[PDB]
C-alpha cells in the first residue's frame, strides 16, 4: 500500500544512449559551487526554482483559469454541498429540542445557567 | 475625552516642529505617557456606566479595550524603524503624521455615544490606511490591494446610512445609544429582513465571514514595512465590535434568520484554518489564523445569552496580542533574510538563542494552554453555544485540534540544521528585536493575574 | 550595522539614549508602576459592596418568617393584567 | 572522550588482516596495492570490509569501496570520519 | 592536553540585554516594593460601624484599603 | 428488602435501610439473623458494603488499629476470625444454589 | 534454546509477521497525512480561494 | 586529560573493583532472605474450605 | 552503475540482512561459505543475458526473506542516535559578531584565524579562471584538476577543508 | 471572624484519646516540638502590629440606599422616572446572583464536614437547595433575553406570562 | 519540549507532532464532560457532584473514558508510545514511569462514587482496556531494541489496570500504580549502564551474558523483572495478585 | 528582479520544446518525460506549462544519496516540482496492501457474541433447560 514503490525495473542495455542527464545537473553544481565559494558575497542566491514555485502557485492560476470544464464546475460538489448539509442537522435540531421544551419538562429546576 | 484627542492632537507638533534626528525618540518619549492618562480616570464602573459628557461617555459599557488602541501607538516606531530610515525626514514626518491620524479617530471610535458619530468615525478610517497600505509597499502587486481594501469596506457600508437614517426619523431619536429605554421589536415582513440584513452585512465584511473575505490576504501579504500599518489593520479589524452596540438591542427578536450567518462560518471556522497548512508564504500563514478564531466571535455575538459576551470580549483582545505579535517576529526575521518565502530561513534556533523563546510563548497562545486568557475566552464560548446545541462540540471542537497542528508547524519548520548559504542573518537581534517583541508577553499573561478587567457586563 | 559599535537603534549618541527612553518609559513605570494601579484599585464593579449586602439580608427574613428568595413578580394587585 | 589515535588503526588493520589464513603475516601491510590481493574481482573488496565493520562499526559507505586499492588508503579516511588524528 | 575549543555565536549581546530590564524592572520596583508593606504595616483597613456620621458622610473614601 | 413498606425519611443510599439492610435475606435462616445498631452503624465512619453482616464484629477490627500507632499489626486471629465471621457468612450464603437446584427441579 | 541453540530451523522464508511491525503504524501514518492535508486542503487552498 | 584510572579492553575481560559485587551480593539476599516467611508461615491458599452446601432441606 | 559492479550492492546487503536474522555470532559464520557456495556455481560466463538470470532470479528469493527488523549499526542512514547531535553542529563562522571584551579570549586562536584567509583572500585569479581553461564547456563532475597543477589552496578553501567536526 | 447565622456550621466533637498502648508515639515529639519552633517567630509579630495598629483607627462605612423608586410606574414612554424603576432592579439583580452563591457554600458544610454519611444528615441543604434555585431562574431571569438583561420592559413579560396565563387560563380557575 | 530535546534528528522531533496530536484528540472529550456538568449541574466542583448525584451519567462519562485512553495509552491510540522513546533516556524513565501515562487511568478513580451506577459505563471499559492488551503483547515479541521492549511493558501493564476499573475496584486498582512504579523507573534506570557503558548500542543484539564487570546491575534486573512477572512474596503482591483472584468472581 | 518570463504562462502545450529548457528544465531534451506537459485534465487553470509536475511521488528519501545533499537537506539547485507534503511520507514496505487488520480489529468482533453471554463461574455450566433461576424462581420460604 503506497507503493511499490518500483525499486526494480527494466533496463539494460536500451537508454544507454540517454546520457548527459547529469550534464544538464552538473553545469550547475560546478556554476553553483562556483557561485558559493566567492570570498565577497555576505548575501542569498536566487534559486529561480523557488521563484518559479510559488509564483507559478500562488498567482498565475486565475489567470490560466478557464471556467469550463466540469471537473472544474466539480467545486459544488465540494464548497456549497456541505454547507447545505450542516443546515439540515442543525434546523432539525434547536427544534426538536424547541418542542419538549414547551410541553413537558426535560431539564431540573437546579438549573440556572446557560 | 478631551483629556486624550487633545494631548493626543497636542502630539502632532511635537514632531515636525522637532530638530533632525531627535524625531523619532522625540515623540515615542511622549507617546508612552499617555498611557498614564488612558487608564487614568478610566477603570470606573463598573455598575451603571459612566458617561461623562453629551456625545462622549469614553468606554463605560464594559468594553474597556481603549487601552490597547492606545498601546499600539508606541508600539509602531520601534516596529517601523527598519527600512523607514532610508528615505527622507519631511516624508518621515508625514508617515508619522497619518500614523497619529489614525489614532486619533480610534479614541474618537469606541465611544461616539451614539450611531450616527459612529458611522462617519466608522467610515471616517480607510483614509489614513489606504495611503499606508499603497505606499510603502515592497511588490507591484499592492497597488490592487488598495483597491480591494475599498469597494468591500465601503462596497456595503453605504446601507448603514440608508438604514441609519432610516431609524433616526421613524423612531424618536437615535442619538443616543444610552437612551433605548423606548425600543419597539422587529416582527417580519419582507421588508425588515433588509433592515435587519442592511444593518449587519457592512460589519461583516469586516471581520470576515468565509465569504467576501477575499481581501484579507491580499491587503497583508503585501502590506507596510514592519507591518507598521499591519499591527494596525489587527486592531481595525476586530473593532467591528459595535454589533455589540446594535444586536443586543434594536431589533433584538429576529434570530429567525441566524442560521446562514451560523452554519456558514461555523464551517469555515473548521475549513480556513486547514487551507493554511501547506501555505509557502508566511505573511500568508498568520493571516489565515487571523481569520479563524477571529471568525468565531461572529459565533458568539449572534447568539444571546451570556456566557458569550464573557467569553466574547476576551477574544476580541485575545489574539488583539497574540495575532499582533506574530506579525511582528515574521518581520523581524524578515530583515535580515528578504525572502518572505518560509522555507528559506530554516536551520535557525542556533544562531539567535535567545529569540527561540520568543517563538515559543507565542505560537504557545494559539495553543491556549489553559491559565491564560486564551482559553478562559474560548471556554466561555463553548460552554454556552454548547447549550444552543449539542452539537457544536464536534466542528468547534475539532478547530482545537488543526489549530495545534497548526501553529507548531511554524515553528518546527525552524529547528532543524541549516548553515546553508547564509553570509546574512549576523545581527544577534539588537535590543529593538527583542524589545519591541516583550511588551506583549508581558502584559499578556501578566491580565491572568486579575482578569476581571477583560471582561463584558453580561 | 556593525563598525563594531555597540548600539541598538541608529548611530553614536541620542540612540544610548534612546534605549533608556524605551526601557525606563516603557516598563518598570507602566507595567509596573502603573500595573500597581488596578492590583489594589478600588471595588470593581461593586461586587465588593455586594457580597456583604447580599450576605446581611439573608437572616433578616430566615429570623422572623419570611421565605427566602420570593420571585413573586414584585407585588402582584399592582397590575390589572389585561386578559382579552 | 575515548581517547584514539592513528596507531591503533595502523595495527587493528594490520590484526585482522594478518587473522585471516588465507593472507600469510609475511606479506605488506601498509602498501600491498591490494590488487596483488584482490583476487577475484569480487570476494575480497567487499569481503574485507565484512570484517572490519564488525569492530570499529560504521555503515562503510558504498562507494568507499573502490578507495581500498591502496592498504594506506582504507586506513587514510577512516580518520576522517570519526574525527580521527589532527 | 586533550582539549577542544568551544563555539558559542555569542554571548555578549544577550548578557548585556536582561540587565535593562532586570536593572531598570526593579528601580522602580523597589521603592515600590516598600510602599507596598511599610505603607500597611502603619495603616490598614478598619473597621465598619457604621455610622450615622450626622449629616453624610464624606465622599469616596468609603473603602476599606490602604490605597484604595 | 424484608419489610418493603414505605419509608417516613426519604434519604436514599439507603438511609432507609428495609431495617438494616442485609444482603438478601431472611428468608428462614435466619428469619431475623441480626446486625448491630443503625444508631451506632452511621454514627461511626461506615461505607456502604460495610453495612453488610459483621458489622458489629469489623467495629472492633479498628479500635485496637487506632491504639498502637507505630506498629504494624494488631490481631492476625481476628482478621483472620474476621472470615470465621465472614467466610460463616459467605459460606451459609453459598447455600442458595443449593436449595434452587433442587427446588426447581422435579416434584 | 529453541530459538538459538536449536537444530538449525533455517531462516525459511515464509512466515507471517504482522506480529514484530504491529501494521496499524504501517499504513496509516502514511494516509492520515494524505486523504486531510492533501485533499481537503489542495482543493480548499488557491484552488478554490483564488477560483 | 581526565585520567587513565581504568584500562579499556581487549576481550581480556575486565576486573572487577572486589568491593564491587560484595557489596551488591548483600542485597543477593534480601530477595532471598524476605523470601523466608513466604511458606512459613503461609500455604498455597490461606482459605477455609467450603463444604459443599448439602442442606437442601 | 556498470553491469559490472550490480551485484555488489546485492552483495553488501545480502549477508547483511543474514546476520540480524541469525543469533550465535557463529551462526552467522557457520552459514558464510555455504551461502557463500552459491555465488560462483557459474564463475565464468556471459555478461549479457546468459548470467542475467544471476541478477533475474535474485530479485525473488531475497525481497522473499526481507525486514527482519535489521541490525542499523546506530550512527549511519537510519536507526536510533545517528545525527542525534545537534545541539552543536559546529556552525562554522561563529567569529563575526562579537563586540570585543568577548574577544579577549583565545588571543593566540584570532591570531591563527586571519592567517588562514590570506590564501582565501587571494587565491582566485588562478584558482577561478583556470576553472574557465579546465571545463572546456558541458563538463561533469566539477572538481578542479586534482592539484591544480602548482598548489591547490585550498583550492576548495575552506568550506569543505575547514568543514565542522563531531563530538 | 463573620456572623453566626449568616454561616452557621454544627459543633465541633473533638475525638476521645486511646492511647492503650505501651509505645512510643512520635507526634508527641513533633506536636510538643513544631510548637516550639512557630509560636516565636509567628505568633509574636501578629501581636507585635495589632499593638503597633493600635496608633490609628480608620473607618469605612456601611452602605445603604435610599428606596422610594417602585417597580410598575410610571407613564409609559418615560424616561426620567424609568431610568431609576432599572437602579431598583438592576442592584436587585445584583444580589439575587450573589445569594445564590452564599447557599451555595453552605452546602458544601454539609460534606467535607461530614462526606461518610453524606446522606443520613444534614436534612436540609440539598432538599432546600433545589427549592433555592428553582425560586431562582424563574420570573429572576430573563431567559434567552440575558444578554440584553432586558431590564424592566422583558422583566414583567415573564410575569405578565407569569400573571396572564397562571391563576387564570388554567382552567379552571 | 522533552522529545524534542535533540534537534534535527527528523525522527526526534517528529515524535512530538504525534505526542501533541493524538493527546488533542483525547483532550476532545474531557472539554465535554466539563460542559455536561453546567449545563445540568451548575457547577464542576468534585465535592459537589458527589454529594448531589447526576442520574444519567452516560453522555458526560463516555467522554471521560475517551480523555482517558489519551493519556493511558489505551489501544487506537497506543502507535504514541513507541514512538515517544526517541528522545533521552532519563526522560522516558520518568515520562513511563508513576506520571503521564497514569493520568488516563487516575482521572477515571477520582470518579469512583459517581460512576458505580450504569452498567454502560463499566461495560464498555473492560470492553476495551482488556483488548489493549494482547495487541500489545503480540507486538512485543521478536522486537529488537532494549527500549522499546521495555516500552511496551508497560503498555500492557495498562490493560490490567483499566480492566479493575470495569469490574467495580477503585481501590485495588490505584494500589497497582503505587506500587508498579517502583518497577519501571529502576528497570530503565539500570540499562542505562548497558547502553552508556557500552558506547551504546541499545539493540538486543550484541549483547553478551549476565557477568562481564556488571554484578550489581545484573541483579536490578533479575529481582525486578521477576517482580513484574506475578509477585511471588515479592513488592507487588498485593497488586496483580488480589486481582485475578477477586473481581475474578463477577458478571465478567 | 528577474525580468521576463518569470513563471508558467498559457500551456499546456505552447511548442512543449520551447519551455524546457529555454529557462527552468525539468527536461533536458523537451523530452525527459519531464516536458513542461503534465496539464493532465486541464480547464483547470491548476498548474499550467509548468516546467514541472507528475514527476513521481512517495518521498524525497533522505539517505546517503551524496553527489551533494540530494534530497531534504542541502538544497541542489533547481529540481523543485512540488512539495510540502514531502516531510511526512516515505516509501515501499515489506509486505504488500494486506488488510489483516480489520481482519484482527475484527477479531474481536467475533467475540462480540461473547458479550451477549455472561462469566458467571458458579455453577458451572451443566446443560440445563429451565434450571437457571439467577435469583428466584418458586416460593419465597
Ligand atoms: C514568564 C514565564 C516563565 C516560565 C516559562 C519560561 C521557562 C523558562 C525559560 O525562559 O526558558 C528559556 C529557555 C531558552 O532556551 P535557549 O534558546 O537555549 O536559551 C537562549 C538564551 O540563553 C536565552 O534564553 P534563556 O534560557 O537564557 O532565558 C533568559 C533568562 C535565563 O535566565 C534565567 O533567569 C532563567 C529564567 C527562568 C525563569 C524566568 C522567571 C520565572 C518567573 O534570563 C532571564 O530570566 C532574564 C531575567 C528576567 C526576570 C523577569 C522577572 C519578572 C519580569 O527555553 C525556552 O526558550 C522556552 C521557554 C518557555 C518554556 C515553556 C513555557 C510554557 C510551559
Ligand atoms: C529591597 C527590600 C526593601 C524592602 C522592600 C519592602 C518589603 C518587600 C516588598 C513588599 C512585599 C510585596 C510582595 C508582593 C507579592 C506578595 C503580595 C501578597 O501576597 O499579599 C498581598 C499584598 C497586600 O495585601 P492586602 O493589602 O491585605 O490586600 C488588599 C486588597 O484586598 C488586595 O486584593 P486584590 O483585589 O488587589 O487582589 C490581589 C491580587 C490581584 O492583583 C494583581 O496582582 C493583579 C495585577 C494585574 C494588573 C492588571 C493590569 C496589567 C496591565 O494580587 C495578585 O494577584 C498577586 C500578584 C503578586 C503581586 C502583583 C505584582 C504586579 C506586578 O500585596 C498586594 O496585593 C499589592 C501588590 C501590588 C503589586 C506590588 C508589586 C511589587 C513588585 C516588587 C518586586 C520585589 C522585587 C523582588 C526581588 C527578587 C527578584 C528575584
Ligand atoms: C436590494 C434593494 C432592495 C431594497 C428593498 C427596498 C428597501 C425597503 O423598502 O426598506 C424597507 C423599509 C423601508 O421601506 P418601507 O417598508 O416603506 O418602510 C415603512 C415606512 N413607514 O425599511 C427600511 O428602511 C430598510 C431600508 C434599508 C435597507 C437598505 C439596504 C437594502 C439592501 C442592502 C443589501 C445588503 C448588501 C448588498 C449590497 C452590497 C453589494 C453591492
Amino acid at each position: 500500500t503506497t507503493l511499490d514503490p518500483a525499486e526494480y525495473d527494466i533496463s539494460s542495455e536500451t537508454r544507454k544512449a540517454q546520457a548527459e542527464r547529469l550534464a544538464i545537473r552538473s553545469r550547475l553544481k560546478r556554476e553553483y559551487q562556483l557561485q558559493y565559494y566567492d570570498p565577497s558575497r555576505r548575501g542569498v542566491i536566487e534559486d529561480p526554482a523557488l521563484v518559479r514555485w510559488t509564483y507559478a502557485r500562488s498567482a498565475n492560476i486565475y489567470p490560466n483559469f478557464r471556467p469550463n470544464t466540469k471537473t472544474s464546475l466539480l467545486g459544488a460538489l465540494f464548497g456549497i454541498g456541505p454547507l447545505v448539509f450542516w443546515y439540515y442537522v442543525f434546523k432539525t435540531d434547536r427544534d426538536r429540542k424547541e418542542k419538549l421544551i414547551q410541553e413537558g419538562k426535560l431539564d431540573r429546576t437546579f438549573n440556572i445557567s446557560y | 475625552m478631551l483629556k486624550y484627542i487633545i494631548p493626543t492632537i497636542m502630539l502632532m507638533p511635537l514632531t515636525w516642529l522637532s530638530k533632525n534626528n531627535m524625531i523619532w525618540v522625540n515623540s515615542t518619549a511622549h507617546s508612552l505617557l499617555i498611557s498614564f492618562t488612558s487608564l487614568l480616570l478610566m477603570n470606573q464602573f463598573g455598575d451603571n456606566s459612566l458617561n461623562f459628557s453629551l456625545l462622549f461617555f469614553s468606554d463605560s459599557l464594559s468594553t474597556p479595550l481603549l487601552i490597547l488602541t492606545m498601546w499600539l501607538l508606541p508600539l509602531m516606531l520601534m516596529a517601523s524603524q527598519h527600512h523607514l530610515s532610508k528615505e527622507n525626514l519631511t516624508r518621515k514626518k508625514l508617515f508619522i503624521t497619518m500614523l497619529i491620524s489614525l489614532q486619533l479617530f480610534l479614541i474618537m471610535t469606541f465611544t461616539a455615544m451614539e450611531l450616527i458619530l459612529f458611522y462617519i468615525l466608522f467610515e471616517a478610517t480607510l483614509v489614513p490606511t489606504l495611503i499606508i497600505i499603497t505606499r510603502w509597499g515592497n511588490q507591484t502587486e499592492r497597488l490592487n490591494a488598495g483597491l480591494y481594501f475599498l469597494f468591500y469596506t465601503l462596497a456595503g457600508s453605504l446601507p448603514l446610512l440608508v438604514a441609519l437614517i432610516y431609524i433616526q426619523n421613524t423612531v424618536g431619536s437615535l442619538n443616543f445609544l444610552m437612551l433605548q429605554y423606548w425600543v419597539q421589536p422587529v416582527h417580519n415582513s419582507w421588508s425588515n429582513v433588509f433592515m435587519w440584513l442592511a444593518c449587519m452585512m457592512a460589519f461583516m465584511v469586516k471581520m470576515p465571514l468565509y465569504g467576501l473575505h477575499l481581501w484579507l490576504p491580499k491587503a497583508h501579504v503585501e502590506a507596510p514595512i514592519a507591518g507598521s500599518m499591519v499591527l494596525a489593520a489587527v486592531l481595525l479589524k476586530l473593532g467591528g465590535y459595535g454589533m455589540l452596540r446594535i444586536t443586543l438591542i434594536l431589533n433584538p427578536m429576529t434570530d429567525f434568520m441566524a442560521y446562514p450567518f451560523i452554519m456558514l462560518s461555523l464551517w469555515g471556522m473548521i475549513m480556513t484554518s486547514s487551507i493554511c497548512l501547506r501555505q509557502t508564504d508566511l505573511k500568508s500563514l498568520i493571516a489565515y489564523s487571523s481569520v479563524s478564531h477571529m471568525a468565531l466571535v461572529i459565533v458568539a455575538i449572534l447568539i444571546q445569552t451570556p456566557w458569550s459576551y464573557m467569553g466574547a470580549t476576551a477574544l476580541m483582545i485575545a489574539h488583539g496580542l497574540t495575532s499582533s505579535m506574530l506579525f511582528c517576529l515574521a518581520n523581524s526575521n524578515y530583515e535580515r533574510i528578504h525572502s518572505r518565502t518560509m522555507i528559506l530561513a530554516r536551520g535557525l534556533q542556533t544562531l539567535l538563542p535567545l529569540m527561540a523563546t520568543w517563538w515559543l510563548l507565542a505560537s504557545l497562545t494559539n495553543l491556549a494552554l489553559p491559565p491564560t486568557i486564551n482559553l478562559i475566552g474560548e471556554l466561555f464560548v463553548v460552554m454556552s453555544t454548547f447549550s444552543w446545541s449539542n452539537i457544536t462540540i464536534i466542528l468547534m471542537g475539532v478547530n482545537m485540534v488543526i489549530t495545534a497542528l497548526y501553529s507548531l508547524y511554524m515553528l518546527i519548520m525552524t529547528q532543524r540544521g541549516k548553515y546553508t548559504y547564509h553570509i546574512n542573518n549576523i545581527s544577534p537581534s539588537f535590543t529593538r528585536e527583542n524589545a519591541l517583541m516583550s511588551l506583549h508577553i508581558l502584559p499578556l499573561l501578566l491580565l491572568t493575574l486579575n482578569p476581571k478587567i477583560i471582561l463584558g457586563p453580561l | 550595522k556593525n563598525p563594531d559599535s555597540h548600539g541598538y537603534d541608529k548611530d553614536p549618541a541620542v540612540d544610548i539614549w534612546n534605549m533608556r527612553v524605551v526601557f525606563f518609559f516603557g516598563f518598570s513605570i507602566v507595567l509596573v508602576l502603573g500595573s500597581t494601579f488596578v492590583a489594589y484599585l478600588p471595588d470593581y464593579r461593586m461586587q465588593e459592596w455586594a457580597r456583604r449586602e447580599a450576605e446581611r439580608l439573608v437572616k433578616y427574613r430566615e429570623a422572623h418568617g419570611l421565605p427566602i428568595m420570593e420571585s413573586n413578580c414584585f407585588d402582584p394587585s399592582k397590575i390589572q393584567l389585561p386578559e382579552d | 572522550a575515548p581517547p584514539l589515535t592513528l596507531e591503533g588503526i595502523k595495527d587493528r588493520v594490520l590484526y585482522v588482516l594478518k587473522l585471516y589464513d588465507k593472507i600469510d603475516p609475511e606479506k605488506l601491510s601498509v602498501n600491498s596495492h591490494f590488487m596483488k590481493d584482490l583476487g577475484l574481482d569480487s570476494l575480497d573488496q567487499v569481503e574485507i570490509i565484512m570484517a572490519m565493520e564488525d569492530e570499529f562499526g560504521f555503515e562503510i559507505p558504498d562507494i568507499d569501496a573502490e578507495k581500498l586499492m591502496c592498504p594506506q588508503e582504507i586506513v587514510d579516511y577512516i580518520a576522517d570520519k570519526k574525527d580521527v588524528y589532527e | 592536553g586533550k582539549r577542544l575549543f568551544i563555539i558559542k555565536p555569542s554571548g555578549f549581546y544577550d548578557k548585556r540585554f536582561l540587565k535593562l530590564l532586570r536593572f531598570y524592572i526593579l528601580l522602580t520596583g523597589i521603592p515600590v516594593a516598600i510602599g507596598i508593606t511599610l505603607i500597611n504595616v502603619f495603616i490598614g483597613e478598619a473597621e465598619l460601624a457604621e455610622i450615622p456620621e450626622g449629616y453624610v458622610p464624606e465622599h469616596w473614601e468609603y473603602f476599606k484599603h490602604p490605597i484604595s | 428488602a424484608r419489610r418493603y413498606l414505605g419509608d417516613a425519611s426519604v434519604e436514599p443510599d439507603p438511609l432507609r435501610m428495609p431495617t438494616f439492610p442485609p444482603d438478601y435475606g431472611f428468608p428462614e435462616r435466619k428469619e431475623r439473623e441480626m446486625v448491630a445498631t443503625q444508631q451506632e452503624m452511621n454514627d461511626a465512619q461506615l461505607v456502604l458494603q460495610q453495612r453488610d453482616y459483621c458489622a458489629h464484629y469489623l467495629i472492633r477490627f479498628l479500635k485496637c488499629k487506632r491504639d498502637s500507632f507505630p506498629n504494624f499489626l494488631a490481631c492476625k486471629h481476628e482478621r483472620h476470625d474476621w472470615d470465621y465471621c465472614e467466610h460463616l457468612d459467605y459460606v451459609k450464603r453459598m447455600k442458595e444454589f443449593e436449595r434452587e437446584r433442587r427446588l426447581l427441579q422435579r416434584k | 534454546n529453541m530459538t538459538k541453540n536449536l537444530k538449525y530451523h533455517y531462516p525459511s522464508n515464509a512466515f507471517k509477521f504482522s506480529t514484530l511491525l504491529g501494521y496499524f503504524p504501517t499504513i496509516m501514518h502514511r494516509l492520515a497525512p494524505y486523504m486531510n492535508l492533501s485533499m481537503s486542503q489542495k482543493s480548499a487552498s488557491s484552488l478554490l480561494d483564488l477560483i | 586529560g581526565g585520567g587513565a584510572h581504568i584500562e579499556p579492553r581487549y576481550r581480556q575481560f575486565p576486573q572487577l573493583t572486589r568491593s564491587q559485587v560484595i557489596q551488591a551480593e548483600f542485597f543477593s539476599a534480601t530477595m532471598w532472605f524476605w523470601i523466608l516467611w513466604r511458606f512459613w508461615h503461609d500455604s498455597d491458599a490461606v482459605l477455609g474450605h467450603f463444604p459443599y452446601p448439602d442442606p437442601s432441606q | 552503475l556498470t553491469h559490472q559492479q550490480k551485484v555488489l550492492r546485492l552483495y553488501k546487503r545480502a549477508l547483511r540482512h543474514l546476520e540480524s536474522w541469525c543469533i550465535h555470532r557463529d551462526k552467522y559464520r557457520y552459514f558464510a561459505c555455504l551461502l557463500r557456495a552459491r555465488f560462483d556455481e557459474h564463475k565464468n560466463e556471459k555478461d549479457m543475458v546468459k548470467a542475467t538470470q544471476l541478477l533475474r532470479e535474485a530479485e525473488e528469493e531475497f525481497w522473499h526473506g526481507q525486514h527482519p527488523q535489521p541490525y542499523i549499526f546506530p550512527e549511519s542512514p537510519g536507526g536510533t542516535s545517528y545525527e542525534r547531535y545537534e545541539c552543536y553542529k559546529v556552525p562554522e563562522w561563529c567569529l563575526d559578531d562579537w563586540h570585543p571584551s568577548e574577544k579577549a579570549m583565545y588571543p593566540d586562536y584570532f591570531a591563527k584565524r586571519e592567517q588562514w584567509k590570506k590564501l582565501r583572500r587571494e587565491s582566485w585569479e588562478r584558482e577561478v579562471k583556470q576553472l574557465q581553461e579546465e571545463t572546456p564547456v558541458g563538463g561533469p563532475r566539477t572538481e578542479a584538476l586534482p592539484p591544480a597543477r602548482k598548489q591547490g589552496d585550498l583550492p576548495p578553501l575552506w568550506w569543505h577543508i575547514v568543514t565542522r567536526p563531531r563530538e | 471572624s463573620w456572623d453566626k447565622d449568616v454561616y452557621p456550621e454544627p459543633p465541633r466533637r473533638t475525638p476521645a484519646p486511646s492511647p492503650q498502648t505501651s509505645l512510643p508515639n512520635p507526634i508527641t515529639y513533633l506536636t510538643k516540638a513544631f510548637d516550639l519552633l512557630v509560636d516565636r517567630p509567628v505568633t509574636l509579630v501578629r501581636e507585635f502590629i495589632e499593638r503597633q495598629h493600635a496608633k490609628n483607627k480608620y473607618y469605612y462605612y456601611h452602605r445603604e440606599f435610599r428606596r422610594v423608586p417602585d417597580i410598575t410606574e410610571c407613564q409609559e414612554k418615560d424616561v426620567l422616572c424609568m431610568f431609576e424603576a432599572e437602579m431598583q432592579w438592576r442592584r436587585d439583580y445584583k444580589v439575587d446572583q450573589e445569594i445564590v452563591n452564599i447557599i451555595q457554600e453552605r452546602l458544601k458544610a454539609c460534606q467535607q464536614r461530614e462526606g461518610e454519611s453524606h446522606r443520613q444528615n444534614c436534612a436540609k441543604e440539598l432538599e432546600q437547595f433545589t427549592q433555592v434555585v428553582k425560586a431562582y431562574q424563574d420570573r429572576y431571569h430573563d431567559l434567552g433575553a440575558h444578554y440584553s438583561a432586558r431590564k424592566c420592559l422583558a422583566k414583567q413579560k415573564q410575569r405578565m406570562l407569569a400573571e396572564r396565563k397562571a391563576a387564570k387560563e388554567a382552567a379552571a380557575a | 519540549l522533552l522529545i524534542g530535546w535533540w534537534y534535527g534528528r527528523a525522527d526526534a522531533n517528529t515524535a512530538a507532532l504525534q505526542a501533541i496530536l493524538y493527546n488533542r484528540i483525547g483532550d476532545i472529550g474531557f472539554i465535554l464532560a466539563m460542559a455536561w456538568f453546567l449545563t445540568n449541574l451548575n457547577t464542576w466542583d468534585l465535592q459537589q457532584i458527589f454529594m448531589l448525584n447526576p442520574s444519567d451519567s452516560n453522555m458526560p462519562l463516555i467522554g471521560l473514558a475517551l480523555a482517558a485512553t489519551g493519556k493511558s495509552a489505551q489501544f487506537g491510540l497506543h502507535p504514541w508510545l513507541p514512538s515517544a522513546m526517541e528522545g533521552p533516556t532519563p526522560v522516558s524513565a520518568l515520562l513511563h514511569s508513576s506520571t503521564m501515562v497514569v493520568a488516563g487511568i487516575f482521572l477515571l478513580i477520582r470518579f469512583y462514587p459517581l460512576t458505580e451506577n450504569n452498567k454502560y459505563i463499566q461495560s464498555i471499559t473492560l470492553c476495551l482496556g482488556a483488548i489493549t492488551t494482547l495487541f500489545t503483547a503480540m507486538c512485543a515479541l521478536t522486537q529488537n531494541d532494549i527500549k522499546k521492549i521495555i516500552a511496551f511493558s508497560t503498555s500492557s501493564q495498562l490493560g490490567l489496570m483499566m480492566v479493575t476499573i470495569g469490574i467495580n475496584q477503585p481501590y485495588l486498582a490505584f494500589l497497582h500504580i503505587c506500587t508498579h512504579a517502583f518497577f519501571k523507573a529502576m528497570l530503565f534506570m539500570c540499562s542505562g549502564s548497558i547502553i552508556h557503558s557500552l558506547n551504546d548500542e541499545q539493540d538486543i543484539r550484541k549483547m553478551g551474558g549476565l557477568f562481564k564487570a556488571m554484578p550489581f546491575t545484573t541483579t536490578a534486573l533479575i529481582v525486578g523483572s521477576l517482580a513484574l512477572t506475578g509477585m511471588p512474596f515479592l513488592t507487588g503482591f498485593y497488586s496483580k495478585d488480589l486481582i485475578i483472584e477477586a473481581a475474578n468472581t463477577s458478571y465478567t | 528582479a528577474s525580468h521576463i518570463t518569470k513563471d508558467m504562462l498559457p500551456g499546456p502545450y505552447p511548442k512543449t520544446p520551447e519551455e524546457r529548457a529555454a529557462a527552468a528544465k525539468k527536461y533536458n531534451m523537451r523530452v525527459e518525460d519531464y516536458e513542461p506537459y503534465p496539464d493532465d485534465g486541464t480547464g483547470y487553470g491548476d498548474y499550467p506549462k509548468l516546467p514541472d509536475r507528475s514527476q513521481q511521488e512517495r518521498d524525497p528519501w533522505y539517505d546517503w544519496d551524496h553527489p551533494d545533499l540530494r534530497l531534504n537537506w542541502g538544497e541542489p539547485m533547481h529540481w523543485d516540482l512540488d512539495m510540502y507534503i514531502r516531510n511526512r511520507v516515505d516509501t515501499s514496505p515489506t509486505p504488500v496492501n494486506w488488510n489483516l487488520m480489520c481482519k484482527h480489529l475484527f477479531g474481536f468482533v467475533a467475540f462480540m457474541l461473547f458479550m451477549f453471554w455472561v462469566g458467571e463461574t458458579y455453577p458451572a455450566y451443566q446443560p440445563v433447560g429451565p434450571k437457571q433461576y439467577p435469583y428466584n424462581n418458586l416460593y419465597l420460604e
